[PDB]
DNA sequence: GGAAGGAGCGTTTTTTTTTTTTTTT
């Protein structure tokens, strides 16, 4: 069969990846020198961290990825026994590696690691640094505790914009001939909302649907991310601009009632237009709410009383 | 591919990253918990990570364990003169014919025994599984027994903890 | 990675054949290379605990069968083999058997 | 010897000596008890509940009602909490206060009371040929504090058992208590007694007890302290009595309880002076009666109507002080710790004196 | 003769059968012809108390299986029972497994005996969220054998999948237009002599509740062979019963509230709080007084029934009756 | 042995031909299996709009009549833990093919209802495993779902069931049943479902047991308000009426007698009430908020219980105050 | 003789269900 293009297309190589440019920059200076550091890479989902960390390791290691490289996930066992052996014995291993080369630790979502492992990972580090390096691999930096962070150089890595998007884009539809517009590759760039894994697979899912990747053509599988229209139900200055939009762009497309609270709440944490006063009240309102919700009663009418109270608290 | 860190590491205590206020009382504590009858038994260091615990304490010891430890009687284990000022506990070392739970027990219960002409200062930076109930009150009550021992003669006897949140884990 | 082998006698290894994936040309000279998770392995002991003899039969689809015999008990294990064999494991592998 | 309160307890039916109509009442309900049902009892506190279901409870079954002895339940949650629960139990009733548990009531309804209803009660009858069955009678203390948990567990319960046991729950306000138990029950009014009947009985004990009374304005002026709690007013008799030398007069000063002047000395404070460190002050206080396990909603009631009673107030603040008092019961009902709404409570006090 | 005069009239004449549940009709004809079609959908009955839902169910598994089948086709559980998650992924999934039990000749011959089981789960609205979910995928996979019959009073606690998955039968108030007859047929059997509309009196203050006017009924009845005088029932003496505040107190209360003065209020509540009277019957009949009074403006009325409102609301929360009672009575004569 | 299920799962649809009202969602998936290029797939939706159907109708497709061989489901009645994900769930992905059928498929049916560590364990499992499983994700509640396990998904949202899937789907139930619907009924069916085909199969049951006979007797509209016991539209719009032309004491008798002509709940009357007064034409716009803000809170009242007489006034009086504005 | 800079202060700790890790077996 054929693979996804998700995975049909994941870099090989440190120069075919986009976005973050002076971060995979330092990456590839890394890689072509050799003294790699503890690291510790964090960003949001779907951006390159994954495909940085392997295309680093690749590349350092060349031939001796298999015997250099111990690679650990959410997935693995990673409790404070394998810490205690899997680990260290990997660690106290005696490899061959040409100069200014290391093995390399990858442990990917190590958010997820249990607080005994972390703290038993300290003395691993002080005593096998000198042969062994760790690329850590999270989506919050800060889940990692600070004894740990002490010993990494942390590198964050930022939404991908629209242009080093489209130019993948255009290199997987080079690649795939696939036949498209402008507009459909806009369209597909604003539903990414920079994830680039669900760009693909939403280019994919467009291409097979019709094979004419237009805006049209895309928008009917695909739909616009709804934190969006939250934002503009919650911004509009009538309400029935509001109870309009709340009911034909979310209610009528089947969005729960909690998904809609929830999304409102996150979406006020980030309103910059809107006071400080006006903020906090909305947000308890949204609370009252959300509470409302989670008792049982999870019905349209609540929401529209919600936009009633937040249009009053803006008057 | 050596990391500064280590690389320019302090080779004398003059050069630690340390207040002097602070180096002087540590110091000074240190030294009283070296007398023979000394009122401190265990010297207790908190803070946050990398602000020089562990370094001043082995930059302390590598001058105060030759001051008091005795000079032997002609024996020694082997030619060299031992050079193990600094005894530190192992959390993942790991022995056949015992429970993890009593490793730190067998620890203690050999760090008595430096004493006088096998003096050493006893540090503890990598704790037991203190997450697991049955072995923080295991600990405890270690660290208890040790403070209400009647053993006329023990090693001064240092922990260095560093304080941390832990981040919510699912 | 170790290993245990059978040895080549009419006591413990009473016949062994390889019939390239159509269990009628026997072919020699090729290895055939089964990837198993133990979790799954190890369910046969206890039947090989009481079993006299024990028939392996793997065909070409990734599928083991084992036939236990201890009138009598008969028994029949069935399972399936790993997606793939990763290179370090093949390489190993092989060093070990040349 | 016993303290004047059960000293002169009532034993049965007709020993009682007021509301009359009530008595009547369950004389009524004791002829034919053998199709008794669930009963809730429901008063102000302190006016003669457990007295009452006691006395019908010896009127059923007889005086041996009153030989009380104690037990202790052991039970252990999920968590495996092992915790305790005190049983007092007759030859012919059990006594329960599963609110002594908390959140864990729920527990002592779901796996003791179901199992006292499951185990029906025979014995060999004394005369006649076959075995004899007879319900057994439960008491729940404090009924009104039960969890709703509690309270929805114990719908089939009574209902499916009802041949071995009947409930005889006792509560100061049925707010609390959820419809469905309220619709499985009879619902009976406990009035608490006038002023002429604690007078009476009071009189009746000091006779008792050979103390010298220079007038019964003395009696009368307790019954009005006590507004209306005869356990109130028997205890704050003796002490008078005890305090005086067994010899009351009129100028002899009246005894309420300690945590009640508290309370009038924070009203006079909050009235006379209004600032952010006077909130802290009362904060102190009001953390002082939450140190002696002094319910927060009865520390707001009494915050409240003793505030009402100042006489520079006037209508506005009244109406305000009501409000707020409204509005942070209701929070504390539904909240989880009280010192944010007595503390609330106080500063919007202050606000509206101010 | 004693043995049936041991039970409480409410557990005495619990409905035997389906014929004998009353008001209930619109649900109980497809019930019943279900024992017939053999084509029993998921089951969601949801009302107020004492309507008659537990009875539905029992008298429904008594007409279907029998004394015998029943006790290995049913698994009832209800709020007195641990009803955790692991108990739903554990001990009702393995009884929905349940291969269904042989009838005996007898059975066949005598009942229906339709192929599967039933589970009761009485009291559903007090399980969990992630309990109710785990139930989701279960009710599907084995509804060849086992249905399931959710009851409740409060239809919001159960999840919207499960509500969907369930048939839904709402049951009705139980007033003096529709369980009348009922409660007449109870005061026959028991020889219960009261005077002209007493049973819709005591069916009217029970509000929809047939349990509690049965109650009612018996302890009226108890009082009147006490008294044992042969006079009828009467209204008041219901009425007392019922824990009903005199007309002549509402009326009290009424003028105090007209009067306006704060203090005078306040004293006239604290003395009226010493008898004892649930607040939400007085809440009650302010509002049946005020509502249906036509002295009062459209102004006054709507203002009263938001503050009524508000004050039942309270209430229900678990209030101090006290205080809510004062606050509403000082917001009424503010008014 | 279908005759004796309910219709709800005696109609439920065998393939993919049968799922209506998904049309673009149906044509994508089934040109998907088509090219045999099936991506991992997230299915998000309301109660009853056929993403439990659809997935299996997909399973079907694709493996034929032995889907259950090569096809592991699991679900909300199942433990789902971080342990289940390490053993069950990535030992069945890490295994090879039955008959070599292509590729496997794991089904997480009502995947919200997962815990964090077990969605956090299944990214590699996923990522890893693609060329020999696919995952697809069912859910309700997006919010529920980390964000890595909905990047790592194809999205595909069942929307609300439109009217003439529904129409379509009654057809084919009547022609089943020996059953007659008339057009009146089955708009009000339509109403009330609010885009879920269980409702409607459950109505429809229960109006065909109601009928005394089913073989010559046609379902009107006052049968399916009979069955679900809900307010006729004559009665809200006679009882909005009342509240906003007559007395209060007019009102309050109104009520009453509507509610008591079929014992009809508060609560509906209030929804239909709503739902008329979503159409009407404002002039002032404080009387929206007066209106949802008090209606809301009456409706929370009522989901508690309560005094059934002060909640209906306090619904008149709430309308009439803002309408007054 | 004024800054500016820095140290020490300002602390204690079960509970509902449900899930998970750890340790000894
Ligand atoms: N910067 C990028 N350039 C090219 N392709 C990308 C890029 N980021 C993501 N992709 C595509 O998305 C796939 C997944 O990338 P990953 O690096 O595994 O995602 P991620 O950043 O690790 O997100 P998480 O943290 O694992 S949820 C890759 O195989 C590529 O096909
Ligand atoms: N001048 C310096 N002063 C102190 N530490 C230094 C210095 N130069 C390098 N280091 C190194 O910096 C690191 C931090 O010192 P540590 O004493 O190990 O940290 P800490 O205070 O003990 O906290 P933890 O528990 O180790 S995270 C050590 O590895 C030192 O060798
Ligand atoms: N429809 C009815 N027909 C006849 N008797 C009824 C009816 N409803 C209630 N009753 C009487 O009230 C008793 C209780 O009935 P139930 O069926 O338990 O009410 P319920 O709906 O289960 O109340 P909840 O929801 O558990 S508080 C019965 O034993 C009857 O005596
Ligand atoms: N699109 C549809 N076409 C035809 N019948 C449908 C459709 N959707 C639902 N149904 C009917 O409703 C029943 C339930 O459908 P499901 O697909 O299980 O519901 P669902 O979408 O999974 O909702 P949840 O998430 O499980 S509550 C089916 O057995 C059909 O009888
Ligand atoms: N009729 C009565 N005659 C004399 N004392 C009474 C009478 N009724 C109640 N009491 C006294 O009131 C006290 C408290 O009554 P109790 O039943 O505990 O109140 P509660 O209703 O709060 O349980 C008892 O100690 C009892 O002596
Ligand atoms: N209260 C409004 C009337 C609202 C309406 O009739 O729509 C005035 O003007
Ligand atoms: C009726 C009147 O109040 C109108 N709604 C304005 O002006
Ligand atoms: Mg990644
Ligand atoms: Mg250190
Ligand atoms: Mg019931
Ligand atoms: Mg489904």
């Amino acid at each position: 069969l054929q693979l996804p293009w998700v995975e049909k297309y994941r870099p090989q190589v440190l120069s075919d990846i986009v976005g973050n440019k002076e971060t995979i920059d330092r990456l590839q200076q890394i890689a072509k020198d050799g003294n790699m550091p503890h690291m510790i890479i964090s960003g949001m989902p779907g951006i390159g961290k994954t495909t940085s960390v392997h295309c680093l390791a690749h590349e350092l290691l060349g031939r001796s990825y298999a015997d250099g490289v111990l690679e650990l996930n959410a997935s693995d066992d990673r409790g404070i026994d394998v810490v205690r052996n899997q680990i260290k014995h990997f660690a106290q291993k005696k490899l061959h590696l040409p100069p200014g080369k290391h093995k390399i630790v990858i442990l990917d979502e190590a958010d997820s690691m249990t607080a005994g492992a972390q703290q038993a990972l300290r003395r691993t580090m002080e005593l096998y640094s000198n042969s062994t390096r760790f690329a850590f691999a999270c989506n919050q930096s800060n889940k990692i505790i600070e004894p740990l962070q002490s010993r990494c150089a942390i590198l964050r890595y930022s939404k991908l914009s629209d242009e080093d998007v489209l130019k993948r884009l255009l290199q997987i539809i080079k690649l795939e001939d696939v036949k498209y517009t402008n507009d459909g590759l806009e369209a597909i760039i604003f539903t990414a909302e920079g994830d680039m894994r669900q760009a693909i697979n939403n280019l994919q899912s467009t291409v097979a649907g019709h094979g004419l990747v237009n805006a049209d053509n895309v928008f009917k599988i695909v739909d616009s991310p709804h934190p969006l229209i939250v934002k503009k139900m919650l911004l509009a200055s009538n309400l029935e601009d509001s109870i309009q939009i709340l009911r034909t762009d979310l209610w009528k497309k089947g969005y729960s009632s909690i998904d809609i609270v929830t999304t409102s709440f996150r979406v006020t944490k980030n309103l910059a237009q809107v006071k400080e006063s006006v903020r906090l009240e909305m947000i308890k309102e949204i609370g009252l709410t959300h509470m409302r919700i989670l008792e049982g009663v999870g019905t349209y009418l609540q929401l529209a009383s919600m936009l009633a109270k937040i249009h009053k608290l803006n008057n | 591919g050596e990391q500064w860190y280590e690389k320019f590491k302090p080779n004398c205590l003059e050069q630690v990253a340390i207040h002097k206020r602070k180096l002087k009382d540590v110091q000074e504590a240190l030294d009283a918990m070296f007398l023979p009858n000394a009122k401190h038994r265990i010297l207790l260091l908190s803070g946050p990570s990398g602000c020089s615990k562990s370094t001043v304490i082995k930059e302390l010891s590598k001058i105060l364990v030759p001051k008091y430890r005795q000079n032997s009687n002609g024996t020694s284990f082997r030619s060299t003169p031992n050079e193990h000022k600094v005894t530190e506990f192992r959390g993942d070392c790991i022995v056949n014919d015992l429970p993890q739970m009593e490793s730190f027990s067998e620890f203690l219960k050999g760090a008595r025994y430096l004493v006088m002409s096998n003096l050493s200062l006893i540090l503890i930076e990598d704790l037991p599984n203190v997450f697991h109930i049955d072995t923080r009150r295991r600990f405890q009550q270690l660290i208890l027994q040790w403070l209400y021992s009647s053993e006329p003669l023990l090693p001064p006897l240092v922990i260095c903890i560093t304080e941390c949140e832990i981040p919510e884990n699912d | 990675f170790s290993k245990i082998k059978l040895p080549s006698n009419r006591s413990i290894l009473e016949k062994l054949q390889v019939f390239d994936g159509d269990s009628t040309t026997v072919i020699d000279g090729f290895a055939v290379i089964g990837f198993f998770d133990f979790t799954s392995f190890d369910k046969i002991r206890k039947s090989t605990k009481i079993a006299s003899k024990v028939l392996f039969r793997m065909d070409v689809h990734g599928v083991l069968s084992v036939n236990i015999l201890s009138p009598g008990i008969v028994i029949e294990v069935c399972m399936l083999e790993k997606e793939s064999i990763d290179e370090a494991a093949q390489t190993e592998i092989e060093l070990l058997m040349e | 010897m016993s303290l004047w309160v059960d000293k002169y307890r009532p034993k049965s039916l007709n020993a009682l000596s007021h509301n009359e109509e009530l008595t009547n009442f369950l004389k009524s309900l004791s002829d034919q008890p053998r199709d008794l049902p669930h009963l809730l009892l429901y008063g102000p506190n302190g006016t003669g509940k457990k007295t009452r279901c006691m006395a019908l409870l010896e009127s059923i079954f007889g005086p041996g009602v009153y030989r009380l002895k104690i037990d202790v339940r052991q039970f252990v949650t999920a968590s495996n909490r092992k915790l305790e629960l005190n049983v007092v139990s007759s030859p012919y009733h059990l006594e329960i206060t599963p609110s002594d548990m908390g959140n864990n009531d729920r527990i002592v309804i779901q796996e003791l009371l179901k199992e006292v209803a499951q185990m029906e009660q025979v014995d060999f009858q004394d005369s006649k040929d076959g075995l004899a069955h007879r319900y057994k009678c439960v008491i729940i203390n404090e009924a009104n504090s039960l969890t709703k948990d509690a309270q929805a567990a114990l719908r089939r319960t009574m209902e499916k058992y009802s041949k071995n046991i009947r409930l005889i729950m006792v509560c100061d306000s049925m707010s609390p208590i959820i419809a469905p138990i309220k619709s499985r029950c009879l619902l009976i009014r406990c009035p608490a007694p006038s002023d002429s009947e604690i007078s009476t009985i009071l009189s009746d004990v000091v006779t008792n007890e050979r103390i010298q009374l220079e007038t019964k304005d003395i009696l009368k002026r307790i019954a009005q302290a006590s507004n209306g709690n005869l356990r109130v007013s028997l205890l704050m008799l003796e002490s008078m009595a005890l305090n005086n030398e067994l010899a009351l007069k009129s100028s002899s000063p009246i005894i309420k309880p300690d945590w009640i002047i508290v309370i009038h000395k924070l009203t006079r404070k909050i009235v006379k002076e209004r600032s952010v460190n006077s909130l802290i002050e009362c904060r102190a206080v009001l953390y002082d009666l939450l140190a002696h396990c002094i319910p927060a909603n009865i520390i707001l009631k009494e915050l409240t109507f003793s505030l009402l009673d100042v006489e520079t107030l006037n209508t506005t603040n009244k109406s305000s002080i009501i409000e707020y008092s409204s509005v942070f019961d209701e929070r504390l009902s539904l909240g989880n710790k009280a010192i944010f709404h007595l503390e609330g409570f106080i500063a919007k006090v202050m606000c509206c004196l101010d | 003769e004693q043995s049936l005069a041991q039970q409480p009239w409410v557990e005495k004449y619990r409905p035997k059968n389906l014929d004998e549940v009353t008001a209930q009709d619109h649900a109980v004809t497809v019930l019943k012809k279900t024992l017939k079609s053999a084509n029993l959908p998921h089951m969601l009955f949801y009302g107020p108390p004492g309507t008659g839902k537990t009875s539905t169910i029992l008298a429904l598994t008594k007409e279907l299986y029998g004394p015998d089948l029943m006790k290995s086709r049913i698994l009832e559980l209800n709020a007195s029972d641990e009803r955790g998650i692991s108990i739903v992924r554990e001990k009702v999934k393995n009884f929905a497994r349940l291969t269904v039990s042989k009838p005996s000749k007898h059975d066949l011959e005598n009942y229906p005996c339709p192929p599967y089981k039933i589970i009761i789960l009485d009291e559903a609205d007090s399980m969990t969220a992630d309990a109710q979910s785990a139930l989701r995928r279960t009710m599907e996979t084995y509804s060849g054998v086992t249905r399931f019959c959710l009851i409740c009073n409060y239809v919001t606690r159960i999840i919207d999948p499960l509500a969907s998955r369930c048939s839904k039968f709402r049951f009705k108030a139980l007033d003096a237009s529709n369980a009348i007859d009922r409660l007449r047929f109870i005061s026959e059997q028991e020889n219960v002599k009261c005077d002209d509309g007493v049973l819709e009196r005591i069916l009217d203050i029970s509000a929809g509740d047939l349990r509690r006017g049965i109650t009612l009924l018996q302890s009226a009845s108890k009082g009147a062979q006490y008294l044992g005088d042969g006079k009828n029932i009467t209204s008041t003496q219901v009425e007392e019963l019922a824990g009903v505040v005199p007309h002549d107190i509402l009326i009290e209360i009424v003028e105090k509230v007209k009067s306006g003065d704060f203090d005078e209020i306040k004293k006239y509540v604290n003395t009226f709080m010493k008898s004892g009277w649930s607040a939400a019957s007085v809440v009650n009949q302010l509002h049946e007084y005020y509502i249906t009074n036509d002295n009062f403006d459209t102004n006054f009325k709507n203002q009263i029934s938001w503050l009524l409102f508000t004050t039942d609301s309270r209430l229900n929360n678990g209030t101090n009756e006290h205080i809510q009672l004062l606050n509403l009575l000082v917001k009424i004569s503010q008014l | 042995s279908k005759e004796n299920l309910p219709w709800v799962e005696k109609y439920r649809p065998e393939t993919l031909d049968e799922v209506y009202g998904q049309n673009e969602v149906i044509t994508t998936v089934r040109k998907f299996v088509d090219e045999g290029k099936l991506p991992h797939l997230l299915f998000y939706g309301p109660p009853g709009t056929g993403k439990t159907s659809t997935i299996v109708a997909l399973a079907r497709e694709i493996y034929g009549k032995n889907y259950s061989n090569m096809v592991l489901e699991l679900n909300a009645s199942d433990d789902r833990g971080i342990d289940v994900v390490r053993n069950q769930i990535k030992d069945f992905a890490s295994t090879r093919q039955i008959f070599s059928k292509g590729f496997k498929l794991i089904i997480l049916d009502e995947a919200d209802a997962m815990t964090n560590a077990a969605q956090n364990a299944l990214r590699r499992v996923i990522e890893r495993y693609t060329k020999n499983t696919r995952f697809c994700v069912l859910a309700n509640y997006a919010h529920k779902l980390t964000p890595a396990l909905l990047s790592r998904c194809t999205r595909f949202r069942f929307q609300p069931l439109p009217q003439e899937a529904i129409e379509r789907r009654i057809a084919n139930v009547l022609v089943h049943e020996k059953l007659k619907l008339s057009p009146n009924a089955e708009k009000a069916l339509i109403e009330l479902s609010n885009g879920d085909m269980r409702r409607v199969l459950n109505v429809l049951q229960s109006c065909k047991a109601t009928l005394d006979n089913p073989d010559e007797d046609e379902i009107s509209d006052d049968v399916i308000y009979e069955c679900c016991g809900a307010p006729r539209p004559s009665d809200l719009k006679a009882v909005l009426k009342s509240i906003l032309e007559d007395d209060w004491g007019t009102a309050h008798y109104t009520l009453n007698k509507v509610r008591s002509a079929k014992g009809l709940a508060l609560i509906d009357l209030i929804e239909g009430i709503v739902k008329i007064l979503e159409d009407y034409e404002l002039q002032n716009e404080e009387t929206r908020v007066h209106l949802l803000t008090k209606l809301a809170d009456i409706e929370y009242s009522i989901s508690k219980g309560g005094n059934d007489q002060i909640q209906g006034s306090a619904v008149i009086g709430a309308i009439k105050a803002s309408f007054e504005n």
